[PDB]
């Protein structure tokens, strides 16, 4: 019988082991606040405007 | 040295010359050191040169 040797080959072809869709980053108000050096505790402070009557 | 003139004894003080040394070590080592975690060099040092290699 004819015997041949052959390279066993390895492809990546797409398929991934399965893991949840990432969607929560995107709908969530992401990084309005950035400059969290040079301020004390790593805190900034977030200031909601005043509301007056008529 | 100093010996009396006509002196019936003829003997010579021989002096000697005797060659002095003293060491200079090198034996010291002066240093400065800093240590700054990630969050102290990421959100606690502005310059790092005036704030850092100044001191």
């Amino acid at each position: 019988a004819h015997i041949f040797v052959k390279p066993e080959l390895v492809a990546e072809i797409g398929v991934k082991q399965l893991q949840r869709e990432i969607v929560l980053p995107g709908l969530v108000w992401t990084n309005p606040l950035t400059d969290f050096g040079g301020s004390k505790n790593d805190t900034i402070t977030v200031r909601v405007p005043a509301i007056t009557t008529a | 040295n100093r010996r009396d003139l006509r002196d019936p004894d003829r003997t010579v003080i021989a002096s000697e010359l005797v060659e002095h040394s003293f060491g200079v070590t090198l034996d010291k080592h002066v240093y400065a050191a800093l240590k700054f975690t990630d969050e102290q060099r990421t959100l606690d040092i502005r310059d790092y040169t005036k704030q850092v290699l100044m001191p």
